[PDB]
């Protein structure tokens, strides 16, 4: 119903998605990927390119 | 204006051999037409070397002409009286008329006249910055050099932003001359917003001289800002075959797509680097440089792959990546280790306190060197 | 005088003229790549693609 609102949570989204993945991740050290991709709630591929990225 | 620069562009296309026939052909009528209109006449016959006597009579005419004018001109500029006004101006006439048809000699005598004689400092830089476009002209780059230094002198004097820009411009080319491209770089970005043109190349030229800089020495965050995102890029979008390509590159090196990567290396090769003067002597150099960068890039957030992904990723054969990787591994930028019997790329990140202590090393050997050199010279004297 | 005293001692490692004798006698490297590269990723490609 509001056309701003909207646009901005695209990019809320993807700012918020690094949020989740790197509270994870901070206390382990090797940690299995299968873990992550549970959690997070998006599939194993996916994931790796984001990490890859991040 | 437009022959100052534009003669050079088109006349190292025909020198080339690398070219294909089209274009060189295409160019060989552009060539022309400029000597017979501008008058070329002494400086064609340095460039036919390089590459009717209508043409030698429309000289031996012009020249005539364009030499009895000025002189009774200039004669009569002198002798009624006042030089701060007319002997200054009729100088720098002078010198134009020398920059036309390329006889540098008598420029540097006339030019360096007007210098010498007391007149603002304005009127100094805009000056000397005529001789610096001469120098850039007859494909002398240290003759550019010694100019631009003095004219850098004068800046923070007069105090002028407008030749505060006009000179970064300028030195800008000078350097994307040579090799060093991280001083080329920082000026050039700032560039692409502000430099009305002036006895230097078109702003599509400028624009595409941006981006290339930007791949090879930009660190991944810094291109993403300042060149993506560029305001300047954005609205000018591409209306050339050489801004274009150099455009699918970035895009993809910063999407870490790597499939298309390989496609795009080779378009900017034809479309960019060859037709691009000052840049077609680096073609080699360049291709090497981007080569190891996006191999290196892949590795730096993997601590390992297999040789058949990494092969499919980039879209070569598994033989065909073995072969290039190890060019680049003795030379240090890649950082990795090849097993050949589990076929694995593992890679090794050392760097370190031990990465810095080599660099002190080395660099402290050259700095003892001239010291003890220079010590003894005087000790003698 | 210094100087001078250089020049002549060394003279006899030189003989003649050890500088005009020898010419009275007789990434930079690496070659145009891009067309290496070229034929390799189509070559790639093409068995990529049939199969």
């Amino acid at each position: 119903g509001d056309e701003l609102t909207r646009s901005h949570f695209n990019a809320l989204y993807d700012t918020l998605l690094e949020s989740n993945l790197c509270k994870i991740i901070e206390p382990f050290e090797c940690v299995e990927i299968s873990h992550i991709s549970k959690i997070i709630g998006l599939d194993t591929q996916q994931v790796e390119g984001k990490l890859s990225q991040m | 204006r437009v022959p100052n620069y534009e003669v050079s562009e088109k006349a190292f296309l025909l020198t080339q051999s690398k070219v294909s026939i089209e274009q060189r052909k295409e160019a060989a009528e552009f060539v022309l037409a400029k000597i017979k209109e501008e008058e070329m006449a002494p400086y064609y016959k340095y460039l036919c070397e390089e590459y009717d006597q209508e043409l030698y009579n429309e000289l031996c005419k012009k020249n005539e002409s364009k030499i009895k004018e000025l002189n009774e001109k200039i004669q009569k500029l002198e002798e009624d009286d006042e030089g701060e006004l007319e002997q200054a101006q009729a100088w720098i006439n002078l010198g134009e008329y020398y920059a036309q048809i390329g006889d540098k000699d008598n420029a540097e005598k006339t030019l360096g006249k007007s210098l010498s004689k007391a007149i603002s400092t304005g009127a100094k830089i805009d000056v000397m910055l005529t001789i610096a476009r001469l120098g850039f002209f007859y494909n002398d780059q240290l003759y550019v050099k010694e100019k631009l230094e003095a004219v850098n002198s004068m800046i923070e004097k007069g105090g002028d932003w407008e030749r505060r820009n006009r000179y970064k411009t300028y030195y800008g080319i000078h350097c994307l001359a040579v090799r060093n491209f991280k001083e080329a770089a920082k000026l050039l970005v700032d560039s692409l917003a502000t430099f009305t043109s002036i006895e230097l190349t078109s702003y599509e030229s400028i624009a595409t001289y941006a981006s290339v800089t930007g791949l090879f020495t930009l660190e991944r965050t810094d291109l993403k800002s300042k060149v993506i995102d560029s305001p300047e890029l954005l609205s000018l979008i591409s209306t050339t075959a050489a801004l274009q390509s150099i455009s699918s590159l970035t895009i993809s090196l910063y999407a870490s797509d790597y499939a298309s990567y390989f496609p795009y290396l080779l378009e900017t090769y034809a479309n960019v680097l060859i037709p691009c003067k000052y840049l077609n002597r680096h073609a080699d150099f360049f291709v090497r440089e981007m080569r190891r960068k996006v191999y290196a890039q892949l590795l730096e957030s993997y601590k390992t792959l297999s040789l058949k992904s990494m092969a499919s990723a980039f879209g070569v054969s598994v033989a065909f990546l073995d072969n290039d990787l190890g060019k680049f591994i003795p030379n240090k930028q890649l950082n990795c280790v090849i097993d050949r019997v589990n076929g694995i790329v593992e890679t090794n990140r050392p760097d370190n306190k031990n990465a810095q202590y080599h660099l002190l090393v080395k660099q402290g050997d050259g700095l003892l060197t001239k010291l003890q050199k220079y010590g003894a010279a005087v000790r003698l004297t | 005088t210094k100087k001078k005293n250089e020049e002549i001692n060394k003279k006899s490692l030189e003989e003649d003229d050890e500088f005009e004798d020898f010419p009275i006698d007789t990434d930079d490297v690496e070659v145009d790549d891009d067309f290496t590269n070229e034929l390799k990723a189509e070559l790639d490609r093409y068995k990529r693609e049939n199969q």
